RNA sequence: UUAGGCGGCCACAGCGGUGGGGUUGCCUCCCGUACCCAUCCCGAACACGGAAGAUAAGCCCACCAGCGUUCCAGGGAGUACUGGAGUGCGCGAGCCUCUGGGAAAUCCGGUUCGCCGCCACC
RNA sequence: GUUUGACUGGGGCGGUACGCGCUCGAAAAGAUAUCGAGCGCGCCCUAUGGUCAUCUCAGCCGGGGACCCGGCGAAGAGUGCAAGAGCAAAAGAUGACUUGACAGUGUUCUUCCCAACGAGGAACGCUGACGCGAAAGCGUGGUCUAGCGAACCAAUUAGCCUGCUUGAUGCGGGCAAUUGAUGACAGAAAAGCUACCCUAGGGAUAACAGAGUCGUCACUCGCAAGAGCACAUAUCGACCGAGUGGCUUGCUACCUCGAUGUCGGUUCCCUCCAUCCUGCCCGUGCAGAAGCGGGCAAGGGUGAGGUUGUUCGCCUAUUA
RNA sequence: UUGAGGCGCCCAAAAUGAUCGGGACUCAAAUCCACCACCGAGACCUGUCCGUACCACUCAUACUGGUAAUCGAGUAGAUUGG
RNA sequence: ACAGCUGGUUCCAAUCGAAACAUGUCGAAGCAUGACCUCCGCCGAGGUAGUCUGUGAGGUAGAGCGACCGAUUGGUCCUGUCAAACUCCAAACUUACAGACGCUGUUUGACGCGGGGAUUCCGGUGCGCGGGGUAAGCCUGUGUACCAGGAGGGGAACAACCCAGAGAUAGGUUAAGGUCCCCAAGUGUGGAUUAAGUGUAAUCCUCUGAAGGUG
C-alpha cells in the first residue's frame, strides 16, 4: 500500500491498545545500534537527522530507512564500529484500512505509524570526527526511504 | 504526604478528636449540643451552636469551678459529672438556651455512665434534651452510694487527702440543694 | 426469591402493624354471564367476528408478582404493587 | 449520546479531584439560606442525596421556599422556569 | 476619547460584531462616532478592531468634522458655532470638541446626533483587507494617521 | 490555652527529624476492679473508682526542609495552544501577519514544619 | 377477502445503530449524527433489604499461600451484574435485631436540554403506622445511572354507588387499585411467487453511459540492497519512498427514469504516445553476424487465418 | 572550505485546435520591497419626489406641518387597501 | 371510486417574513405536537443581541506522566517513546447570575400573557472544529455566515469567493477590483531579481506539480 493513504495526520490519536486487537507487529527490528554499552557523550561528534514536514512514517519504512542507514554504517565502519545509532521514534498509531461499500465502513486493522512532528529528530547518531562524513552519507540513503524532506544537523561539532 | 493524589484526612480526623459522620447527623436537628467530655480526674460540659467561623460555646461547666460553691470531694466521679450538668444547664437558662441535644463526641453510649449524668443534670436544670430514662442511672449511683458501699470494705481507706472517713454521699443534696436556689451566683 | 410467609407490616383497614400472611392470587373461575360473554354470543355471526375471532397473545419473560396480603386479626386481605420475580417461593 | 440517562456524559463534573477525595465537611451541608437569596448549583460527588439532574451544575437560581430540610431553587433553563429541589450540600452562597 | 469609523459592511458580518456596531450607534458604512476610552467601551472596539478605524483625533480636526458632519438630534440644521452656542453648555465648536475629547460629556447629551455621517474617503483609502501595520486601513491608527483619514472624509 | 474543650478552612495543616516542658494546678501515661458497663477470650479496649509514681509516650512549646504540598521571583515563554480578521505564503498536509488572550513540564532561588473562630483557664 | 412492517451509502441477503444503561466520538456550560469505537440491560436477592453495635481493607515485611502476633499500608480491597462515578471511626466487614421492599397523598425534575408529549424513573415533602438507636437520626428497597408496557377484557382487594312502576331473590352495571402483553417495546390479530403482468411516481434510488475519486489498474521517478565469475548501475533488480495517467476495477449517487437504445463485430473518419516496424542515435557482458538495453521520433505501416458471440485469450503459417 | 537566503532549471507522458479571458509582454505589461497619481457600484455624501411608521392639529384613516443615523431586497406563509 | 403520487389553480399594491429542525407515528414521498413566521386582544416597566467587573460551572487545545493507567526502548541509577475511551497540570473559549456602560421600551407599550392563521419537518455552500473513508463535486455531526428567498459592482463565463444588502430621479466620492491594447484609469516613480514566456492563475471539482537533484 502506498504512504499516500497514511502519511498525513488527518485522524484522531489511535493507540489505545485496551480497546484495539490484532495489531500486526513491529517491523522495526532495532532501536539501539552500533556501540549500545558505551555512552552517548563519549562521543566528539553528534549529527541528527531532522524531519522537515509533520508526517506520519509506517514501521516498514522506519525499517527500510533504518536498514539502508545502518548498513552503510556496518559496510564502511566494521559490524562492531566505534559509533552508535539512536532512532528515538516508535509506532504508536495504529492504522486502519476498508477493505461492502462504503457501509460500516470503520476499517480493519493493517498497521502502525510513528507521528513525527516537525522540527523533530528522528535519527540520531554518534560517532568520531574521522567518521562524520560516512554517517551523513547514511542519513542521505535514510531520507530517501521516508515520506519529507530532511536536514542533516551537527549537534557537537565545529571540525571543519 | 507520599504525592500530589493522597488524600490527608481532615485535622480533627487525624486528631481522632471529631467523629464527623454522627456530628452531621447531630448538626441536623437545629438544636445546640449538649457537649460532654470527660477527662481522667475532671469532666466537662459545654452549650455549643453553629457559628459562621467555627462554634460558639454559649454556657459552659468544669467540674474545677464546682469547688467555688462547696464541693471538698473528687472532680472525675458520678455525682461530679450530674452537677457539672445541673451547673452547665442553669448557665444555659441565663444565655436563653431552651433545647438541646446530647453530644457525646468520642465516648460510648454505656448504660448510666456519666455522660448521660451530665444528660440528666441538664435537663433537671431546666433544658429539653431527648432523652431515655432507662439509659440513665439509678438515682443512687448518681448519689454515690456505689462509692460509699465501697468504703464499706475498708481496712485501708479509699481516699488519701483527707475529706472523710466513711465518705459522704450527703455532700450531692447539699450540692443539688444549692443550685436549685435562685439566689446562687452564676 | 425467598418470601416470608407471615410477617409484621401495615394494614390500610386496621390502620395499625398486624403479623400478615402472604398468598398467591388463586384464579377465581369465570361465570360467563358477563356483559363480555353476552356481547360475544350476540356479535359472532357470518365471517369474521372481529375481536372475538382474536386468540390470546403471548407471554413476558418474567411475570411480576400476583399476591395477596391477609391481615392477622382483622383477616381482611389487601393487594401492593408487584414486582418482577422469575420464582417466588415461600419460607415456612 | 449512545444513552439517555441522567449521569450520561458526566464523568468529569461528577467525579472529585484526588485531594477532594472522602466525606465532605457538615458545615456546608446544614448550611440555612433565606428566600430571595441567589446561590451557585453544584453537586458535590461525595453526597449522595439531595441532588438535582447534571444538566443544572452551574446554576445560579434564587431560593423561594423549602421543602423539608431540601431548598426550592427557582432557576431558568433556556427560556424555560423550573423548580429545583436541592439539599445545601451541594449549594453555595453567591460572593 | 477615540472616533471610530466603518469601513466594512454588514453583509457575511457576525451577527454579534453587527450588534455591537449597533451598540455604538453606527449602522451604515462610513458612519463615525465619538467613543470614550473606558473599559467597557474598551471591550467593544477590540470586537470591531476588523471592521473598524479607530484612534485619537486631533482638537482641529475632530473641530473641521464637527463642523461638516455634526448634525442635530433631530433635523437638516448646520451645527456651526452659533448653533453651538444657542444649544450647548460651550461656546464655539472648540469648546465641544475640547470636552469630547477630554470625555466631560457626550454628543448625544448635548443635543446631536451620536452619529457623524461621512463622505467616502477622497483619493481613497488604504483598503480593508489589511490593518495598519501591513499597510491597509483597518483597525488602531495614530493621532497623524486618522487625522488623515477623518479628514480625507469631511 | 505553664500542657484544656468544641470547631472552621480541610497537607501552607502531610511524611521524617532535633530540642524543651509539668508538688497540692491542666492533659496524659499511670494505679486499681465493689459497683453502672464491658470483652463470641482477655478491666487490652469499653466502663467505672482512684492518685503511689512519671514527663519516657501522647499532648503543648521552640525549631530543621530531605520527601510531599501551597504561593511568589527569575528562566523556560509571550514559547505551546487560541477567540476575531486577511485577494498573506504553500502543489498540498500546512504556515504566516495583524488584533485580543495565554499555558504545561523542568531548572534555579524564595515560601510553607498550619491559619483562624468560640469557650474555659495564674 | 386480506395481510406478509420499518431502518438500510438503491433493493435483497446479513444486521437492528427498532425499547433501555455506561465510556469515547462531543469541539472544557447544555444540546449534537452516521450500518461511529468499546460494551452492556430485559434480572438476581427475605437478604444480597432496613437499623444499630463492633470494626478496617487489598498488598507487602518480620515472628511462630490454612490460623496466630506485630509493623508498614487513604484505599490498589469490598460494595450482585456493563461502564463511568461514590464510599474508610463507611456506603465496606462481622455480629445482633428488624421488615420502610409499609398504606395514603403530593411537590419537583426527568422521560421530551432549550420547547409541547404518555407509561416509566428519581429526588424531595406531608398524613398514618412501624423498625432500630441513648439520641440527634436513619429506613419512601439494593451507593448512583439499565432491569420496562396504553385502551378494551378477565381475575383479584376493601368499602361504597347503581339496574327502566314497586318489594324480595338471582345475575348484572360502576367508583379505587393489583396482576395478565403487546421486544415492530407511545401497543394491527397477519406468509409467499409473478419472466403473464398492470398503475402511480422517482434520476428523492440501482443497472449502462457521463462526472468526481484513484484504494485497484497502467506507466514513471528517487534510493540501490542484491547478482551479474571480479565487478550495483551491459543487464536484472527487492524493500521503502515520490508521483503521472484516467485503459481496468472499486467507491460516490452530481446529471438523465414524460427513455441520451446495452455487449461483440462490422464499416468510415480524426486523434494520443507510454514506439511494435521503419529513419537517426548512445551503451554493451559491442570481433563479425545476430542480439540485449537506452535516446530522439507519431511521416507511413502494423496484415491473413483455426476454436470461441465473445472483448480478452490460445493456436498456425506468413511479416520490416 | 563551509553555512543561509532569493528567483529560476531538471524531475514533467494523452487523445478534434495551443493558450494567462484574448492580443501580446522581457531594465516587464513578470516577481519582490517601497512610493505617487488615477479609473471604478444602486455602497457613502447631496437636491427633489414616493411609500411606510410615528408626532402635532383634526371627526378624518381628508388637508397642513414635523421626525426616521437608529424605515424602504425577499420564496412559503400571515395581515391590509385597491 | 380512493391515492400520503405527478400536473395545473386566472387582477394591482402596502406591512411583516420563515422552516428545510425536535418528540411521537405500519413513520421516513405523509401527519400530529413543539421550534420558527404572522395577525388580534390583554398587561404596564422594564428588557439584555455587545463589553467590563464580580460570584460560580467546565477538563477541549496544549502539556505531562518516580501523578494514576495502559502502552512503549536499550545498557552496566542511566537512557528511548506514547494515549478518542490516561491525567499531577491546563488554556483560549463557552456558559449561570448580578452590577456598570451601551442599546432598547414606557403616544412606535418593550419583557410577558392569551387567542386566530399558517407555512415547514428532501436543503445546499463557504469558513472554523470535527467523526468515518485511500479519496470524492463522498457520507454524517457541530458553530457561524450566506444561497435557497439577495439585486447592484468585481471575479473571462459561474447559487453560495470579494465589495455590497436595494424606493424613484439626479449630482458627487469611494469599495472590491483595476490603470499597454481589447477596456474606464499609468506604457507612473525609486530600487532589486528572473531568461524560464518561469510568470502575467487570491479562493477553486476548476488555478497542479512531488520525493529527489541543480558551479
Ligand atoms: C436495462 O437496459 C435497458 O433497459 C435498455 C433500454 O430499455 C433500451 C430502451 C430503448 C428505447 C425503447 C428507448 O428505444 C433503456 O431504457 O436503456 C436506458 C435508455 O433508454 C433511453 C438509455 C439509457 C439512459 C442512460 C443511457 N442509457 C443508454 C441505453 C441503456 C443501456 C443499458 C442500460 C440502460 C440504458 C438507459 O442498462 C444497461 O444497458
Ligand atoms: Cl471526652
Ligand atoms: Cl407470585
Ligand atoms: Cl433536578
Ligand atoms: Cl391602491
Ligand atoms: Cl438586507
Ligand atoms: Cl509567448
Ligand atoms: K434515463
Ligand atoms: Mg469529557
Ligand atoms: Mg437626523
Ligand atoms: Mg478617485
Ligand atoms: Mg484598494
Ligand atoms: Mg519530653
Ligand atoms: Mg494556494
Ligand atoms: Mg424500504
Ligand atoms: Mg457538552
Ligand atoms: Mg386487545
Ligand atoms: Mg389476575
Ligand atoms: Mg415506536
Ligand atoms: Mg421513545
Ligand atoms: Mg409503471
Ligand atoms: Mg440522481
Ligand atoms: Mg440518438
Ligand atoms: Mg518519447
Ligand atoms: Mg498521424
Ligand atoms: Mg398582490
Ligand atoms: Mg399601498
Ligand atoms: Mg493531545
Ligand atoms: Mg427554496
Ligand atoms: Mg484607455
Ligand atoms: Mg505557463
Ligand atoms: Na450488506
Ligand atoms: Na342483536
Ligand atoms: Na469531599
Ligand atoms: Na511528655
Ligand atoms: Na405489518
Ligand atoms: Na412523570
Ligand atoms: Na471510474
Ligand atoms: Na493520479
Ligand atoms: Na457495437
Ligand atoms: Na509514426
Ligand atoms: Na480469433
Ligand atoms: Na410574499
Ligand atoms: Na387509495
Ligand atoms: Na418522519
Ligand atoms: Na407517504
Ligand atoms: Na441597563
Ligand atoms: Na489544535
Ligand atoms: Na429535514
Ligand atoms: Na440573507
Ligand atoms: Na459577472
Ligand atoms: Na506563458
Ligand atoms: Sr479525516
Ligand atoms: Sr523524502
Ligand atoms: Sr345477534
Ligand atoms: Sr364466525
Ligand atoms: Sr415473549
Ligand atoms: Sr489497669
Ligand atoms: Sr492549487
Ligand atoms: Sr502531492
Ligand atoms: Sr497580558
Ligand atoms: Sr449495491
Ligand atoms: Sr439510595
Ligand atoms: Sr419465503
Ligand atoms: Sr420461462
Ligand atoms: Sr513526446
Ligand atoms: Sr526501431
Ligand atoms: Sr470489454
Ligand atoms: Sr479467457
Ligand atoms: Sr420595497
Ligand atoms: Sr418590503
Ligand atoms: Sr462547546
Ligand atoms: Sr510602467
Ligand atoms: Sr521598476
Ligand atoms: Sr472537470
Ligand atoms: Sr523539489
Amino acid at each position: 500500500k502506498p504512504a499516500s493513504m497514511y502519511r498525513d495526520i488527518d485522524k484522531p490519536a489511535y493507540t489505545r491498545r485496551e480497546y484495539i486487537t490484532g495489531i500486526p507487529g513491529s517491523k522495526i527490528a532495532q532501536h539501539k545500534m552500533g556501540r549500545k554499552q558505551k555512552d552517548a557523550d563519549d562521543y566528539p561528534v553528534q549529527i541528527s537527522l531532522i524531519v522537515e514536514e509533520t508526517v506520519q512514517l509506517r514501521h516498514g519504512s522506519l525499517e527500510a530507512s533504518r536498514l539502508s542507514a545502518n548498513r552503510h554504517l556496518i559496510k564502511e565502519l566494521g559490524e562492531e564500529g566505534d559509533y552508535k545509532m539512536t532512532l528515538r521514534k516508535f509506532p504508536h498509531q495504529v492504522l486502519r484500512e476498508n477493505k461492502d461499500g462504503m457501509r460500516a465502513a470503520f476499517g480493519k486493522i493493517v498497521g502502525t505509524a510513528a507521528r513525527v512532528q516537525a522540527g523533530e529528530q528522528l535519527f540520531t547518531a554518534y560517532c568520531n570526527v574521522e567518521d562524520a562524513e560516512h554517517v551523513k552519507e547514511a542519513f542521505r540513503r535514510a531520507y530517501n526511504k521516508i515520506t519529507p524532506s530532511c536536514r542533516i544537523k551537527v549537534e557537537r561539532g565545529e571540525e571543519l | 504526604a507520599t504525592g500530589p493524589r493522597y488524600k490527608v484526612p481532615m485535622r480533627r480526623r487525624r486528631e481522632a478528636r471529631t467523629d464527623y459522620h454522627q456530628r452531621l447527623r447531630l448538626l441536623k436537628s437545629g438544636k445546640p449540643r449538649l457537649v460532654a467530655r470527660k477527662s481522667n480526674k475532671h469532666v466537662r460540659a459545654q452549650l455549643v451552636t453553629l457559628g459562621p467561623n467555627g462554634d460558639d460555646t454559649l454556657a459552659s461547666a468544669h467540674s474545677s469551678d464546682l469547688a467555688e460553691y462547696g464541693w471538698e470531694a473528687p472532680t472525675g466521679n458520678m455525682p461530679s459529672a450530674y452537677l457539672t450538668g445541673l451547673l452547665a444547664g442553669l448557665r444555659a437558662q441565663e444565655a436563653g438556651v431552651e433545647e438541646a441535644v446530647l453530644d457525646i463526641g468520642l465516648n460510648s453510649p454505656t448504660p448510666g455512665s456519666k455522660v448521660f449524668a451530665i444528660q440528666e443534670g441538664a435537663i433537671d436544670a431546666g433544658l429539653d434534651i431527648p432523652h431515655n430514662d432507662d439509659v440513665l442511672a439509678d438515682w443512687q449511683r448518681t448519689r454515690g452510694a456505689h462509692i460509699a458501699e465501697y468504703d464499706e470494705q475498708l481496712e485501708e481507706p479509699l481516699y488519701s487527702g483527707d475529706f472523710d472517713a466513711a465518705d459522704l454521699p450527703e455532700h450531692f443534696d447539699e450540692l443539688r440543694e444549692t443550685l436549685l436556689d435562685g439566689d446562687i451566683e452564676l | 426469591m425467598q418470601m416470608p410467609r407471615r410477617f409484621n407490616t401495615y394494614c390500610p383497614h386496621c390502620n395499625e402493624h398486624q403479623e400478615h400472611e402472604v398468598e398467591k392470587v388463586r384464579s377465581g373461575r369465570q361465570t360467563g354471564m358477563k356483559w363480555i360473554d353476552r356481547q360475544r354470543e350476540r356479535n359472532s355471526g357470518i365471517g369474521n367476528d372481529g375481536k372475538f375471532s382474536k386468540v390470546p397473545g403471548g407471554d413476558k419473560p418474567t411475570k411480576k408478582t400476583d399476591l395477596k396480603y391477609r391481615c392477622g386479626e382483622c383477616g381482611k386481605a389487601h393487594l401492593r404493587e408487584g414486582w418482577r420475580a422469575g420464582r417466588l417461593e415461600f419460607q415456612e | 449520546p449512545s444513552s439517555n440517562g441522567p449521569l450520561e456524559g458526566t464523568r468529569g463534573k461528577l467525579k472529585n479531584k484526588p485531594r477532594d477525595r472522602g466525606t465532605s465537611p457538615p458545615q456546608r451541608a446544614v448550611e440555612e439560606f433565606d428566600d430571595g437569596e441567589k446561590v451557585h448549583l453544584k453537586i458535590d460527588p461525595s453526597v449522595p442525596n439531595g441532588r438535582f439532574h447534571p444538566r443544572f451544575d452551574g446554576q445560579t437560581g434564587t431560593v423561594e421556599g423549602k421543602q423539608g430540610d431540601a431548598y426550592k431553587v427557582d432557576i431558568v433553563d433556556g427560556g424555560k422556569e423550573k423548580t429545583i429541589i436541592v439539599t445545601a450540600a451541594h449549594l453555595r452562597r453567591q460572593e | 476619547m477615540h472616533a471610530l469609523v466603518q469601513l466594512r459592511g454588514e453583509v457575511n458580518m457576525h451577527t454579534d460584531i453587527q450588534d455591537t456596531l449597533e451598540m455604538l450607534n453606527i449602522h451604515h458604512v462610513n458612519h463615525c462616532t465619538l467613543v470614550p476610552e473606558t473599559d467597557a467601551y474598551r471591550g467593544m472596539v477590540a470586537k470591531v478592531n476588523d471592521f473598524v478605524a479607530f484612534g485619537e483625533p486631533s482638537q482641529e480636526t475632530l473641530e473641521t468634522v464637527l463642523a461638516t458632519r455634526a448634525e442635530p438630534l433631530e433635523g437638516d440644521a448646520d451645527v456651526d458655532d452659533e448653533w453651538v452656542a444657542e444649544h450647548t453648555d460651550y461656546d464655539d465648536i472648540s469648546g465641544l470638541a475640547f470636552a469630547l475629547l477630554s470625555e466631560e460629556t457626550t454628543l448625544r447629551e448635548q443635543g446631536l446626533s451620536p452619529t457623524l455621517r461621512l463622505h467616502p474617503p477622497r483619493g481613497g483609502h488604504d483598503g480593508v483587507k489589511h490593518p495598519v501595520k501591513e499597510g491597509g486601513q483597518l483597525g488602531k491608527h495614530d493621532t497623524e494617521g486618522i487625522d488623515d483619514l477623518l479628514e480625507a472624509m469631511r
